[PDB]
RNA sequence: GAAACUCUGAUGGAGGACCGUACGGGUUAUUGAUGUGCAAAUCAUUUUUCUGAUGUAGGUAAAGGUGCGAAAGACUCAUCG
RNA sequence: UAUUACAGAUCCUAAUUGAAGUAGCGAUUAUCCAGGCUUGUAUCCUGGGGGCUGAUGAGGAGUAGGGUUUCUGGACAACUUAAACAGAUCCAGAGUUAGUCGAUCCUAAUCUCAAUAAUGGGAGAAAGGGAGUACAGUUGAUAUUCUGUAACUGACAACAGUUCGCGGCAACGCAUACUAUUUUUCUCCGCCAAUCUUAUACCGUUGGUAGGGAUCUCUUUCCUACAUGACAGUACUAAUACCCAGGGAAACUGGUCAUCAGGCGAACUGCGGCGUUCUGCUGGCAAAACAUAGCUGUUAUGUCAAUGGCUAUUGGAUUGGUCCAUGAAGCGAAAAAUAGUUUACUGGUCACUCGUACCGAUAACCGCAUCAGGUCUUCUAGGUAAGUAGCCUAUGGCCAUUG
RNA sequence: AUCAUGACAGGUUAAUCUUUGAAUGCAAAUUGCGCUAAACUCGAUCGAGAAGCAUGGGUGUGACAGUACUACA
């Protein structure tokens, strides 16, 4: 056999990140002991990221490119800090804030730059205070214990509700990966040969084998759906 | 008549740099003339607009002009126009008129615990 | 060509200058006839490959 | 297809002229496939025992090597 | 700062080797140099090939005591530098090749 | 190179000890041009036939004057 | 026309729209010519595409049980299960 | 004593038959006649017919590649499917001139060392960035490189004369330093579509004068020519963008090809401000160049006047649309602010290094070759027509091809 | 050039020793881009050439860094 398709990114000549036009990487500015304002100069539109980002200054002028809540404006002034008080926008640890509310770009460890609830139309809901560690459910269903010293943008993340346009045309998927990177389009396993996939070959196409895998399956084995506790059609639950 | 004329430095190909003009020559002869690159100028931060009294030549050749026509002659003369100026202007005093109002008000509040 | 660089420039010289036929008094002199000269070549039908 | 027609777009050089071996420079991996300039040790194998005592000593002028040959012929003799 | 205990390369040299005479070869004998020695007032040069526009312009002048006007400097398809020496106007570029034969 | 209106910047021009000859030279509509040389610009001068005579005078003598 | 709105004509210039040029990109048919070729894959007539998932140049990245592959076991210097 | 005896191994190497004076001498417009040079030409040159290519041209020029194929003279043993005095062949000489064009300098994708007391250094583009040149003339071959004439840019020197901050309500104007820090701008950026307009080409209505072509008849005819570089200046005409002063808008007004704009201040008025384009008038500048006429190198006249484009290309201006696509960096340059130190501005010498000839497929590159193949780009005439189609023809180049 | 003031295709040793290469001032498909107390040599105080300047490790010499250890203040 050949090294298969799902092997071959490992190695990572063409399956490279498009990171030229990228204007650069979203966090917050580090920790550095109240409350500290900052003006929104400008929100601008990086490629790849669905999201928009906002340049802020701390004025010198301190940079900092934090990710992009809904209904910020050019020319507000954003509050860092433990007694700012509550605006979509401002940037509190999680001691401050109420429970049930919805907030964005939370990180995970203190002065790291924001992990958990990134990409457009997202946002990690709070479920309430322990003593340290405030408990948080993530977009997926989740919850996670979080430490309560480390920061998070309030509201929603903007540009929401991308995917609830569909691509009409294959072109514009071609323009959606370009900016992104190589990964499209995906020829399937059944219709390749043997050698190439493990899915392949055959007088009639069919997969044949089982078609279900375990952890412990190895790499060129593990192809198709990776320790599926469940399959089929997820009716109701 | 051949009106066609050959290109005289040894690049080829259409480049923004090597693009050419006919131009009619003293000899009755058709013949290449290089196009020197456009320049913007100098726009403003704020706004983004176009600033009166300079001309867009290149930097490199506007220093070789008068230092006159270099500048506008107000404060922040070059980079800001006019109307971001007077905005400037009329906040940075009433921000610093009710800082300076704070420590009247500050120094005449606490007196009345005295009295 | 043009646009060539000097040691390239050195090499087409002396590719060049070493092309011609052999002198005759080599014949007088030593008396063995039948030497050529080796480097000589023709542009078209051989290349140099340098 | 692969044959004539396709011949016709080689203009590009692959291998330049080297510095130390002079005769199959590599232009974008940067080294000497004869003689593996530029590593500082030259580059023979045992498995090419014929093409190596081409390059090796005895090939070229041997300006200083040929007088310490010839006082050894004396001391022995 | 450094400052060796001796000289390491003692020995200096006994001339400049370098030299104006070893600079200037010799002058070239075609059609074209001699139409430019009684038109232009132009002489013409075989010269070392590191050399210089300034330093023909010196070494022209030490040897034939006439400052030279330009200098505009040839490789040949031979691989030796050619010195295309414009003389001024007040010397004849004649009086000094019939000097030099 | 520049044309200079005043027969009097003219001669402010020619007695700088820059300039190495002055052209005098005939032209359309009965004029003349003096071409003042400098170092770095030729300043020319159109005039008419009345105040022709005059100017040449008026020119410095140590400077050369060509004649067309 | 009571209203909500919808009839006629112009304006406008959207679209992986259409016809159609080339020393452009492809290569359907004649199973034509050639098959001691002009050619170790060509020629003629016909045909397909022609603002795009387009073509193309230079530089640069990926190397042999590996690479790369809109997947034909294709391609990797006339060489490839 | 042995590298010891050949008819075979689709044996090895070297030479050679028949087939055979046979197959065949292709593809590319088309050749003909008189002269010149010769032992000898349909072929090499001249002149005159007849043709072809027919602005993506076997036209004029360049990347990549080739490397002397370029140029002049002499030569034909061979080669250029016959011939040859010819040739990209052979032989002998000769030829590539730059402060302004490129390289050099900067970084991109990307590659490679070093430090971690560090926060990087170096490489990487002859299509990106990038200060600065034009005309005319000249050689058997070089020219934006040489000569003449006119510019321009940078660096390093002293030195002479001016000058020690003012105008406008405002937009802004006019003669002003240097070091550092920070901030901003120019450099500077996708694709598509529309409108307006310089320059160049072309077609036009009005005439004209110079030469040449045509003519049995007709044609106040037909053709050629009617031109001004970089660079520097300051008039008022007249534009659109944007801003300023007054003005203070529904009976809504103004405006585009199209969308539109306006109390966050419209129409409208200023001999407003300013940027970019425009027309005219100059300098450069007729002294050059070109065409006629005449004299033996140079003297004459002349290159004029009016005014359209519904045509095209290019540069620019004013805008719109499109994206789950938002379309380089760095060196460098100027500005501003805040400190501190202050007088400034205008007006001789020098400019290193390396590339530079010619081809660019049509015989000069890659295909073993002077191969109907393949290989990136540039300037792009008239008529027919919707036309960068097909067809025909001036300028330029040709008869490539055995009889 | 000949009975020598000694011919030259003889043989050693020593000079001179171009651009390179371990290649070594920093690079390189570039004749690219640097730096220097004196002395040296032309050049008429101040330019140029000539000749220097690599990495690693050894012994010595010097200088800097430290809330590392310690004494005396």
């Amino acid at each position: 056999g050949h090294i298969v398709r799902a092997q071959r990114r490992g190695n990572g000549s063409v399956f490279q990140a498009h990171t030229h036009h990228r204007v650069g990487p979203a966090k917050f500015r580090a920790l550095d002991a109240s409350v500290i304002s900052g003006m929104v100069k400008e929100i601008i539109h990086d490629p790849g990221r669905g999201a928009p980002l906002a340049k802020l200054i701390y004025k010198g002028f301190d940079s900092a490119l934090v990710i992009a809540p809904e209904g910020i404006h050019t020319g507000q002034f954003i509050k860092c800090g433990a007694q700012a008080d509550l605006h979509i926008g401002n940037i509190l640890p999680l001691a401050q804030i109420p429970e049930g509310t919805e907030i964005c770009n939370v990180e995970h460890r203190p002065g790291d730059g924001g992990r958990y609830g990134r990409c457009s139309g997202d946002s990690c809901r709070v479920i309430g205070h322990t003593e340290n560690y405030t408990r948080i459910q993530l977009p997926s269903g989740r919850k996670a214990l979080v430490s309560n010293i480390c920061r998070a943008t309030l509201g929603i993340v903007a540009g929401g509700g991308r995917p609830e346009k569909p691509l009409l045309k294959a072109g514009n998927v071609h323009y959606k990966y370009k900016a992104k990177r190589h990964t499209w389009p995906v020829v399937c396993g059944i219709k390749m040969n043997p050698v190439d996939h493990r899915h392949g070959g055959g007088s009639h196409q069919h997969m044949g084998a089982p078609g279900t895998v375990a952890r412990s399956a190895r790499p060129g084995q593990k192809l198709g759906l990776i320790a599926s506790r469940r399959t089929g059609r997820r009716r109701g639950t | 008549v051949d009106n066609r004329y050959t290109l005289r430095r040894s690049l080829g190909f259409h480049t923004i740099r090597n693009r050419v003009a006919p131009v009619r020559t003293p000899g009755n002869k058709l013949v290449a003339h290089y196009i020197a690159k456009r320049q913007n100028g100098p726009h403003c931060a704020e706004t983004g607009k176009r600033i009166n009294g300079i001309k867009c030549v290149k930097t490199c050749e506007l220093r070789r002009m008068k230092k006159n026509q270099r500048t506008v002659s107000r404060p922040y003369g070059g980079v800001y126009c006019g109307s971001v100026v007077k905005d400037r202007i009329i906040n940075a005093f009433m921000e610093e008129e009710a800082r300076a109002a704070q420590e009247r008000k500050m120094a005449n509040e606490q007196k009345k615990k005295g009295k | 060509a043009a646009h060539k660089t000097l040691r390239t420039k050195r090499i087409l010289c002396k590719a060049m200058k070493v092309n011609r036929p052999m002198p005759q008094f080599i014949r007088q002199m030593t008396g063995v006839r039948h030497i050529r000269n080796p480097l000589t070549r023709h542009w078209r039908r051989r290349k140099m490959n340098i | 297809g692969a044959g004539t027609p396709s011949f016709g777009p080689r203009h590009n050089k692959t291998h330049t002229i080297c510095r130390r071996c002079g005769n199959c420079f590599h232009i974008q991996k940067s080294k000497c496939a004869k003689c593996g300039y530029p590593d500082a040790t030259m580059r023979h194998y045992d498995w090419e025992k014929k093409a190596h005592r081409k390059r090796a000593q005895g090939s070229g002028e041997m300006r200083h090597l040929k007088v310490t040959f010839a006082k050894l012929q004396r001391a022995y003799a | 700062p450094r400052r060796p205990a001796f000289e390491h390369k003692a020995v200096k040299p006994v001339s400049l080797k370098h030299n104006d005479y070893k600079i200037i070869r010799g002058p070239v004998t075609s059609d074209k140099s001699t139409v430019k020695i009684e038109n232009e007032n132009t002489m013409t040069f075989w010269v070392d090939i590191k050399a210089t526009k300034t330093e023909i312009a010196a070494a022209f002048n030490r040897l034939y005591k006439v400052k030279p006007v330009k200098v505009c400097t040839v490789i040949t398809s031979k691989f030796v530098k050619k010195a295309y020496i414009r003389l001024p106007a007040n010397v004849e570029a004649m009086n000094i090749a019939t000097e030099i034969g | 190179p520049k044309q200079v209106t005043t027969p009097k910047e003219f001669l402010a021009l020619a007695a700088r000890s820059d300039a190495k000859w002055v052209k005098v030279k005939k032209a359309s509509d009965d004029n003349t041009k003096f071409k003042l040389r400098t170092t770095k610009y030729l300043y020319t001068l159109s005039v008419k036939p009345k105040f022709v005579e005059l100017v040449q005078n008026s020119i410095p003598e140590s400077l050369e004057v060509i004649v067309l």
